[PDB]
RNA sequence: UAUACGUUAAGUGGAAAAGGAUGUGGAGUUGCUUAGACAACCAGGAUGUUGGCUUAGAAGCAGCCACCAUUUAAAGAGUGC
């Protein structure tokens, strides 16, 4: 997990989604895993 | 290119009862199982098949039309599947048994742990690692599967802990 | 050993047969790389040793203009720090003129700049000396003997007769690296000498 | 650090930013430009930061045709000082903008490389802009 | 398992002693079976595929040598081109292509002679050789 | 889609010119078993290829068999196919034709036996 | 608690940026595309060749050149594990 405002994926298996009105990056990788808040 | 566009069936031993506008019940060999719903979706049981229409070509009515298969809602994504989840642990002394229907648990702690299959589940412990939840509700079966695996979930630094038996676990290279 | 000694090795418990096998290969290639590095270093070192000996080969025949010329050669070698001054020649005893390659660079100027290909060339056969050439003069018995003679008594082995200078067409005279030239495809002529004929 | 080596007056009145770019609003010395949507006062350190960014993403990247030059100076008085006592002292340089103005053309390198290079260039910057190319 | 061994050699443990030591065969036993069947040149190279049934009932098919080997013997190279399409360190003939066809058209893997040659020349350019 | 028209055109050319052909489902067998089959049919000189079902059906009308992934073997054979089939048994022998003699499964079997 | 036509859902409205974003609705452009596309699922994903070099071994996957040709529906001298 990584907070930032400048969220965006890294790999291609990094995947863009939304959750609870908030933007997130799924990936396989926790060290790609992200979201804003 | 769609989930909901299908015409979704009434195979056998099935009995709907539209108890009101949106209150509906089902019987089948899987069991008798009932719900109540939103009014916009015009849901209509035909000979051997159910059909639904949405009043408005809208984002949520799409969700519903995609949950148009079997029992009542997402359980109108469930009946004719009919459900279970196995689980095999990954351990050394990690194991379990049952207290009747209930479940006895001997894993990683100064104490053991106890669990109950309240909702007509059958737990089956064919082996000390092999256990199976079985029922007819995706919600409930997956729910307890996760409840369990959260307790002693599996590990990165070793393959330990509970496992969704079909999982592709992250093998962090056990350091 | 497919040989059959049955060595009982060290194998490092808590570390796999794989791990320790490829670690054996790791130390193998490691000692291999270390020693091969050190052996090409030492190969550079041996060619450097005979490069001193070659510098000295020319130096024992060097004159003071060659002292300055080799100071330039060692700016080139990086070893020193101080304009067309190619080389010189001498009067052969056979009433000819022999170009006297008097240094590394003077040899470049007397042979690689001045002399002609397929000419008669000569260098001191393992004696500390300079080279010479009967450039565009196919050194006959007399001329080749006199040139090999001037070399045979101009070397630091001037006491040793039978200086066996390999002569032939300069077409085969090799050149390289840098300062790595040779005179090959060549028949040896053993010579002795007097001195004052050169002038 | 872009400079004018020589100047008439070390100092100026400050200036304003109204309206739009007179000229140089389109790539024609190069191929693939970037242009303004705003305007501000800009430093040679910033533009050369973009330079090194794009030319490392590209590693020699093509050719540019920079459109600008930091003609304007600006002053900066010393610190914890009161008003007056004459205008402050010249500090650095300034490069001014109008919206619609092109800043950097590019040529000799692929359009996609151009896009990403100027992405990394743009994210340096205080402004809003967009990619452009020749007619 | 594919092996790649000269027709006359036997008991190179390190190649197959692993490869069929988990299978557990006589190293020299099977390698001299191989030499008895391919009683031919040592220093040569035969590709040979061994098929083992679950009960350890091993059989195998020996096959024609590599064109790499034949043309190392032809041109006289040890390594192929250090950089094919930049260095060509070896040269053969169209006649050599036909010789190798007639040698190995049993093992060749395109029904036509010309498509056989297309594949053969795919390999010739793989290893970086020119034609005479 | 003029390129689609060229594709359908060329396939139509061969598909009209087809005078004897046996038609089969292909599924569940690797490229190497496939290439074994190809070796034996190549030496059989019975010309095997692979084509698509929309287009095959448009020819037949020019159908219930015709769905599913279908390959063909021209003549102008099915014994080799019996061999491969009983040897391997991941196929179907749905239909065939000889000089326009559109063939049942049992009829292609008779032609194949 | 006006009328008509659309908007948003954040209480934005009713406090602000860089920047982010399959948010949204609107127009508009443009290739695939019901000879059925895309996805899912099923079938395959092969041959010389483990391409050659180097490497103890480099075998699609240490690194270097090559990156060919064939069954071909198509499978790379290999996209990643």
């Amino acid at each position: 997990m990584k907070v930032r405002p400048s969220v965006k994926p890294i790999c291609e298996k990094c995947k863009v989604i939304r959750r609870k009105g908030k933007v997130m990056v799924i990936c396989e990788n926790p060290k790609h895993k992200q979201k804003q808040g | 290119s769609r989930v909901g566009k299908k015409l979704l069936e009434i195979p056998s031993d099935v009995t709907v009862t539209l108890n009101d506008n949106n209150t509906v019940a089902v019987k089948g060999p899987k069991g008798e199982l009932t719900r109540t719903f939103h009014p916009d979706m015009e849901i209509k049981v035909e000979d051997n098949v159910l059909t639904v229409a949405r009043p408005s070509d809208q984002k949520e009515h799409r969700a519903l039309h995609g949950t148009t298969r079997s029992l009542l809602g997402n359980m109108v994504e469930g009946v004719s599947k009919g459900f279970e989840r196995g689980l095999e642990l990954v351990g050394v002394g990690y194991r379990a048994s049952k207290s009747g229907n209930k479940l006895v648990l001997n894993v990683g702690y100064s104490h053991p742990v106890e669990i109950v299959p309240e909702e007509g589940i059958e737990i089956e412990v064919p082996s000390q690692t092999k256990v199976v939840v079985k029922g007819t509700d995706k919600e409930r079966v997956g729910a307890i599967a996760a409840n369990i695996r959260a307790v002693r979930s599996p590990e990165p630094y070793k393959g330990k802990g509970i496992r969704y038996e079909g999982e592709v676990v992250r093998r962090k290279e056990g350091k | 050993n497919y040989e059959s000694p049955t060595i009982t090795i060290p194998l490092n418990p808590n570390k796999t047969p794989s791990e320790n096998a490829q670690a054996y290969f790791t130390k193998y290639q490691k000692a291999k790389n270390s020693v091969a590095v050190v052996e090409e270093q030492i190969r550079l070192a041996q060619e450097e040793i005979e490069y001193f000996d070659q510098l000295i080969q020319q130096l024992s025949s060097a004159s003071p203009r060659d002292i300055s010329e080799i100071r330039e050669e060692l700016v080139e070698g990086k070893y020193l720090r101080p304009h067309n001054p190619v080389l010189e020649t001498y009067e052969s005893t056979s009433g000819l003129t022999i170009l006297v390659g008097k240094n590394n660079r003077q040899n470049e100027y007397l042979t690689t700049r001045v002399a002609a290909r397929d000419d008669i060339w000569l260098h001191t056969k393992d004696i500390p000396g300079s080279h010479v050439v009967i450039r565009s003069s196919e050194p006959d018995e007399q001329t080749i003997m006199e040139a090999a003679t001037i070399a045979a008594y101009f070397s630091k082995a001037k006491d040793s007769s039978s200086v066996p200078v390999d002569y032939t067409k300069i077409r085969h005279v090799k050149k390289p690296k840098p300062g790595f030239v040779t005179y090959d495809s060549q028949h040896t002529v053993f010579v002795t000498p007097d001195a004052d004929t050169v002038i | 650090m872009l400079l004018p080596k020589r100047v008439k007056y070390r100092r100026e009145h400050r200036g304003k930013m109204r309206g739009r770019a007179k000229g140089g609003t389109e790539v024609h010395f190069g191929e693939f430009g970037i242009q303004a949507l705003e305007a501000s006062w800009i430093t040679n350190r910033q533009i050369e930061a973009a330079r090194i960014a794009m030319t490392r993403y590209m590693k020699r990247g093509g050719k540019v045709w920079i459109k600008i030059f930091p003609s304007k100076p600006y002053t900066a008085k010393p610190l914890e000082v009161r008003m007056g006592s004459g205008k402050g002292a010249p500090e650095g340089w300034v490069a001014v903008v109008k919206p619609g103005k092109v800043l950097f053309e590019i040529s000799g390198v692929s359009e996609e490389v151009a896009r990403e290079a100027l992405r990394l260039a743009s994210h340096k910057l205080p402004i809003k802009t967009k990619f452009v190319k020749r007619e | 398992v594919k092996l790649q061994i000269p027709a006359g050699k036997a008991n190179p443990a390190p190649p197959v002693g692993p490869a069929l030591g988990q299978a557990g065969v006589n190293i020299m036993g099977f390698c001299k079976e191989f030499n008895a069947r391919t009683a031919d040149q040592a220093g040569l190279i035969i590709p040979v595929e061994i098929s083992v049934y679950e009960d350890r009932s091993f059989t195998f098919i020996t096959k024609t040598p590599p064109a790499a080997v034949l043309l190392k013997k032809a041109a006289g190279i040890e390594s192929g081109s250090g950089e094919p399409n930049r260095n060509k360190v070896a040269t053969v003939k169209r006649d050599k292509v036909r010789e190798i066809a007639e040698t190995k058209m049993p093992d060749l893997n395109a029904a036509d002679v010309e498509a056989a040659m297309r594949m053969v020349e795919g390999t010739a350019r793989s290893m970086g050789i020119v034609i005479e | 889609i003029e390129t689609k028209k060229v594709v359908v055109e060329e396939i139509a050319s061969k598909l009209k010119e087809s005078k004897s052909t046996i038609i089969v489902d292909y599924r569940g067998l690797n490229v190497s078993e496939v290439t074994e089959l190809r070796k034996q049919l190549r030496e059989a000189n019975v010309e095997f290829k692979v084509y698509k079902n929309t287009m095959t059906r448009r020819a037949v009308e020019q159908n219930d068999f015709l769905t599913g992934p279908n390959a063909i073997a021209f003549s102008t054979p099915a014994k080799v196919l019996n061999d491969f089939a009983k040897n391997h048994e991941a196929l179907e022998i749905k239909a065939g034709v000889i000089e326009g003699k559109v063939s049942t499964v049992e009829e292609v079997k008779a032609l194949a036996e």
